[PDB]
RNA sequence: CGAUGUCGGCUCAUCACAUCCUGGGGCUGAAGUAGGUCCCAAGGGUAUGGCUGUUCGCCAUUUAAAGUGGUACGCGAGCUGGGUUUAGAACGUCGUGAGACAGUUCGGUCCCUAUCUGCCGUGGGCGCUGGAGAACUGAGGGGGGCUGCUCCUAGUACGAGAGGACCGGAGUGGACGCAUCACUGGUGUUCGGGUUGUCAUGCCAAUGGCACUGCCCGGUAGCUAAAUGCGGAAGAGAUAAGUGCUGAAAGCAUCUAAGCACGAAACUUGCCCCGAGAUGAGUUCUCCCUGACCCUUUAAGGGUCCUGAAGGAACGUUGAAGACGACGACGUUGAUAGGCCGGGUGUGUAAGCGCAGCGAUGCGUUGAGCUAACCGGUACUAAUGAACCGUGAGGCUUAACCU
RNA sequence: AAUUCCUUGUCGGGUAAGUUCCGACCUGCACGAAUGGCGUAAUGAUGGCCAGGCUGUCUCCACCCGAGACUCAGUGAAAU
RNA sequence: ACACAGGUGGUCAGGUAGAGAAUACCAAGGCGCUUGAGAGAACUCGGGUGAAGGAACUAGGCAAAAUGGUGCCGUAACUUC
RNA sequence: AGUCGAGUCGGCCUGCGCGGAAGA
RNA sequence: AGGACCGAACCGACUAAUGUUGAAAAAUUAGCGGAUGACUUGUGGCUGGGGGUGAAAGGCCAAUCAAACCGGGAGAUAGCU
């Protein structure tokens, strides 16, 4: 656990910005096609954060070409190139799973 | 070759630069101290006994202590044997370190599985449950028939029934060595290995090639 | 469900070969009051490991 | 299995356990020594010792938290006024369990649990 | 039920 | 995690609106189809004058699932519904000409390169 | 016939081989691909649905394949009760009628706390020849053994073309199994919060009880699968059918008689687990005990006093160990548990006070307060000085060595 | 057909697939007119069949809360 | 047959919510049901929750889940109106 | 039988064996 | 108005689970039907065994019913065990 704490901390990113459930976030992700390495953006609402050191994760919900999509990002994965907060949301809960049953005008989050 | 005795520290992951997350068991392998060398003359087979770790001086018995005194090693928490292959040679008192595994690609890891106590046939043997409803009377997770009739008029040995499950020696074979850290006395192997955190593990180079 | 043959007094005795009770190995003596007690329990006069406790 | 789990069920449901320990915690604070069954005494430490710790810092919020957990203002006042200051410089271990034989009625193993200074 | 019923 | 009896939406303009999985192909007692798996389907609902019709039996490739898909870093991508793309039963090639909604990089193979080419995302 | 529960299904199987698949072969009216047919082979594998009480069968869609049989038409002191198989009722039909029908139709109580054998697990006793603590050897036993597709070889061999290999190699799957919880998740009545009704704490404010945890939303540890690691093997030996080499009997021929070779998922190993009650009770290493006396039936004899080891057990604090036993850790020369301290995690900005608002509320103090089973620490509490069991150098015979 | 043995008759509908169901045909083994025939709104803890919704019924079970089961103390059966 | 989860006619009828003698929580009043204590295995019973799927279960949706109030809008075939 | 140099060929009656010969 | 509707008391008993040496010789739990009537219930009365009574199941007539119970003919008879 001390042993594991040292193995974990040496892989942890130092640059991860403060964000919060209900924030809109843009995550830049590496994608590979052969030997060609693009960066793909995934913008959406943060519906859940797992704070768990190196195992930290966060879930982003986006409506994309008329289809709800959630990505669970592993925060310290090198696949996640950058995270940036586009808009600060005002919610009360830690987890916004109630957004899954809400579309359009019902799904709006007040700014913080 | 020989293996080494280690302790299951727990699990983590190693993120690779190319994006992959590798689940790892972290095995603490402190020095294994040779406590006896079995010879073909005196013992009828070739092997080393090793100890690792430390025992309380007051909880090491006089028989145990005298055995370690002959070796000239500090008492460890136990004694384990490893069969020597032809050509392998070790001396009493020799410390063997995790560096042994430095050029080993795969290992087999042996430990004592977590103890589930008395397990039913559903859990222990993956028996199918019977109907939850449709009239079933008191026979939801019970094993069903355990034999035929007058012929043979008995239950066959090895019949799968409820009983103690887990808390037994298990070997998982052919786990990739992800890292050998001699400085920290660590071996990282890919994937899960038997036993609880804190439990002893025997790590040997993989027998399947 | 039930026996086809009356078990013997022998079989009865054998089944009860594990039923014997075990006397307490030994009683402890309080360092002060001198009185016997179960080890790790207070005495009948309310001592434990020399000091008066309870007081009843 | 119950690997790593804490808390004794004591052949009760949760609401009965909670009520029972609230009563028993009050009894211990009031009388400073009680006799009970040994497993109940061991569980009672996990209830009573946090109350005393809470009572080390006298505030309205703490009086109310204590009140929420005890529901007795005699007990809350005795914590805070008496016990909290009595244990100000003592890092846990406010109680002591002393085993005291077996109960006549059902052979239950019994123990005294007392506040250490009593 | 009847053993070896009709 | 699609199985026999699972209803899927259709992520193409073949004209099927609602299809039901009647077989997970490619193994004895194979339980589930995930993204990129071929299933056998029956059309339960079709639009009036499309390329296919109600009760037609054919193949489809699963392109979105609610269970979703894990990636090598432990990430997961989940969709709000289960959807597939109808394929010709003999030559497993898409019947439609448009793909609707995002697909995943699990279809990035020779068989389904047309689907990837038409999809508006991933 | 002083009762052997009777179809089918479910659950759980086990065996045979007359082999469905996978493996090995011979012949072919075998070019290749794909078949036909026979021989060897039982290691493992061997669909899900629609219909019907069905067995079966037909059908849909799969699969490498959807084997055939035995086991009281395997299995109701294991489940079901659709059918069959009582009493009600009706139809057709037969009968003057009561009634009748392996005709139909709607409805119609399925009991048993396991003594013995067996089987799955788990202990106690004694033994194994002085006692004790360990590590082993491995007689013997069990587990495991399935297979697709794609690519390369190669559009090669073969073929008029159409099509299209063997042998060998690489990858990736299905099903099954073992482990595990790092991840993704479930659960999480022991954590936090929202909220309805009502009762109470004098009242306000704040709280608590009850209503399925009142109803809900989240969620820690643990357990866990849908999660993710790993497995089946290679190799070896001896073979089956089969194919040979050399080779006479029988000047030839002949795989066989002498001799020699090859040959399969079967067999023996190789892999994993159990394992010396293996009474054939094994081995190795270490530790401990080096006192006197008395008597009789004088013997592997029984007492007495002194002695009490190594170690064990007991008791206590306990555990990712556990029904209980057992197994592991720890007992002050101490982190064994609880508490406590710090952290993490979860919930999501407490109370009080202030400000704004007529007010519900909002805002500030404030990511606040609270926070289980987690992590790192810490003798505050509880793990006691003892006592108990276990002895005092371990039979006889013979051999080799005391040289 | 609460009646049809042959029979899962045949044709149509519904389903990917329907021995059941619905419509129809008539070769009624063996319907039929108050031991009523055919129909019929409403009604039925009535029989059959299909949908939507819904779900641990199931794929395939997992975890949790309680009562037993297990251990201790007291009492103390039974069939055979 | 029992200090037996059964049966037994009449009268009385508080508060908050509620249409109510339903239901929840309480008053007056009455009770905790005459073995307890631990533990936290299988399995059984009674419950809670459940990823993806959604009748694939089964003789049969058996059981479960679900629906559920008031007001207003709106409501088909058929019909003995 | 394939010059060669002694037996050879095929039927009959009989003794004892061989295949034909798969099961829970 | 109503053998009207929804729904407690009250009267029933359709389904499932449990129970099956039961808590109970027919119940319990969750649902379920009727609930101003051909309703339900208290007290008392009348009908008697080839007899009663029966919205009919050979149902019921004191845990007994294709002929009650008790005593008697009676030691029926038993080519059966
Ligand atoms: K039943
Ligand atoms: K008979
Ligand atoms: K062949
Ligand atoms: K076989
Ligand atoms: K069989
Ligand atoms: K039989
Ligand atoms: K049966
Ligand atoms: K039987
Ligand atoms: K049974
Ligand atoms: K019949
Ligand atoms: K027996
Ligand atoms: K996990
Ligand atoms: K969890
Ligand atoms: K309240
Ligand atoms: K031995
Ligand atoms: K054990
Ligand atoms: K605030
Ligand atoms: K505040
Ligand atoms: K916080
Ligand atoms: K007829
Ligand atoms: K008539
Ligand atoms: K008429
Ligand atoms: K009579
Ligand atoms: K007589
Ligand atoms: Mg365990
Ligand atoms: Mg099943
Ligand atoms: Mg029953
Ligand atoms: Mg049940
Ligand atoms: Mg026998
Ligand atoms: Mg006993
Ligand atoms: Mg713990
Ligand atoms: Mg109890
Ligand atoms: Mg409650
Ligand atoms: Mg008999
Ligand atoms: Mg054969
Ligand atoms: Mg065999
Ligand atoms: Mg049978
Ligand atoms: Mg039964
Ligand atoms: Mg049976
Ligand atoms: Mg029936
Ligand atoms: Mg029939
Ligand atoms: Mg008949
Ligand atoms: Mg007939
Ligand atoms: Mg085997
Ligand atoms: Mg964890
Ligand atoms: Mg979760
Ligand atoms: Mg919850
Ligand atoms: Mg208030
Ligand atoms: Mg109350
Ligand atoms: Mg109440
Ligand atoms: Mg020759
Ligand atoms: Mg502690
Ligand atoms: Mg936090
Ligand atoms: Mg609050
Ligand atoms: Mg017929
Ligand atoms: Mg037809
Ligand atoms: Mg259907
Ligand atoms: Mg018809
Ligand atoms: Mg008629
Ligand atoms: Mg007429
Ligand atoms: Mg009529
Ligand atoms: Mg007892
Ligand atoms: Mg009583
Ligand atoms: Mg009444
Ligand atoms: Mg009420
Ligand atoms: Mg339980
Ligand atoms: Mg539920
Ligand atoms: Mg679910
Ligand atoms: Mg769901
Ligand atoms: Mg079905
Ligand atoms: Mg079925
Ligand atoms: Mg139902
Ligand atoms: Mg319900
Ligand atoms: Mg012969
Ligand atoms: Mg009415
Ligand atoms: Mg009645
Ligand atoms: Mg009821
Ligand atoms: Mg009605
Ligand atoms: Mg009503
Ligand atoms: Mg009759
Ligand atoms: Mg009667
Ligand atoms: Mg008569
Ligand atoms: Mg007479
Ligand atoms: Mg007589």
């Amino acid at each position: 656990s001390n042993i594991i704490k040292q193995l974990e901390q040496e892989q942890m990113k130092q640059d991860v910005p403060s964000f919060r459930p209900g924030d809109t976030v843009e995550v830049k992700v590496w994608v590979v096609e052969g030997s060609k390495k693009r960066l793909q953006a995934f913008e959406g609402v943060v519906i859940a954060i797992r704070n768990r050191g190196l195992h930290s994760a966060f879930t982003v919900r986006k409506i994309s070409n008329g289809e709800g999509v959630e990505r669970v990002f592993q925060t310290h994965s090198p696949v996640v190139d950058s995270i940036s907060v586009k808009r600060r949301g005002a919610v009360r809960k830690a987890k916004l799973y109630y957004l899954r049953e809400r579309t359009g005008k019902a799904a709006r989050i007040k700014e913080r | 070759m020989i293996g080494l005795v280690g302790k299951k520290v727990g699990m983590t992951r190693i993120f690779t630069e190319d994006g992959v997350s590798i689940p790892v068991t972290v095995i603490e392998v402190e020095a294994n101290r040779v406590t006896q060398v079995k010879d073909l003359a005196n013992d009828g087979y070739r092997a080393i006994q090793v100890t690792t770790g430390a025992k309380k001086a007051n909880r090491v018995t006089k028989p145990e202590a005298g055995h370690f005194a002959k070796a000239g090693v500090e008492a460890g928490r136990g004694l384990w044997e490893f069969r020597l292959a032809e050509g392998e040679e070790f001396t009493v008192g020799q410390s063997i370190s995790v560096e042994l595994f430095a050029d080993v690609k795969k290992v087999d890891v042996t430990g004592t599985s977590k103890g589930k106590g008395f397990a039913g046939t559903v859990k222990r043997w993956n028996f199918r449950t019977q109907d939850a409803t449709h009239g079933n009377s008191l026979s939801h997770r019970v094993p069903g028939s355990i034999g035929q009739n007058q012929t043979p008029g008995k239950v066959f040995k090895g019949k799968k029934m409820a009983g103690q499950m887990g808390n037994e020696r298990v070997t998982v074979q052919s786990l990739d060595v992800v890292r050998v850290d001699a400085e920290r006395n660590l071996l990282l192997v890919k994937g899960a290995v038997p036993g609880a955190t804190g439990s002893d593990l025997i790590v040997k180079p993989a027998v399947k090639a | 469900a039930v026996q086809q043959n009356k078990p013997t007094r022998s079989k009865r005795g054998m089944r009860r070969s594990h039923d014997a009770l075990t006397a307490v190995t030994s009683l402890s003596v309080d360092k002060t009051s001198g009185e016997k007690h179960l080890r790790h329990h207070i005495t009948a006069d309310g001592y434990y490991r020399g000091r008066k406790v309870i007081a009843k | 299995m119950r690997h790593r789990k804490s808390g004794r069920q004591l052949n009760r449901n949760s609401s009965h356990r909670q009520a029972m320990f609230r009563n028993m915690a009050g009894s211990l604070v009031r009388h400073e020594i009680i006799k009970t069954t040994l497993p109940k005494a061991k569980e009672l430490r996990r209830v009573v010792e946090p109350l005393i710790t809470l009572a080390k810092t006298d505030s309205v919020a703490n009086r109310r938290l204590a009140f929420a957990r005890t529901r007795d203002n005699e007990i809350v006042a005795k914590l805070f006024n008496e016990l909290g200051p009595r244990f100000a410089s003592r890092a846990g271990g406010y109680t002591r369990i002393l085993k005291c034989g077996f109960r006549a009625g059902d052979n239950a193993p019994m123990a005294y649990i007392e506040l250490v200074d009593r | 039920k009847c053993i070896r019923a009709p | 995690m699609i199985q026999e009896q699972t209803m899927l939406n259709v992520a193409d303009n073949s004209g099927a609106r609602r299809v039901m999985c009647i077989k997970v192909l490619g193994g004895s007692h194979r339980r589930y189809a995930g993204v990129g798996d071929i299933i056998k389907i029956t059309i339960k609902e079709a639009i009036p004058r499309g390329k296919v019709k109600k009760g037609d039996v054919l193949k489809a490739v699963v392109v979105r699932t609610k269970k979703g898909v894990r990636r090598p870093d432990g990430s997961v991508i989940r969709f709000d519904g289960n959807a597939c793309v109808l394929l010709n039963n003999n030559s497993e090639q898409p019947i439609g000409t448009r793909i609707f909604g995002p697909v995943t990089r699990e279809l990035r193979s020779e068989k389904f390169m047309k689907i990837i080419s038409l999809a508006p995302e991933v």
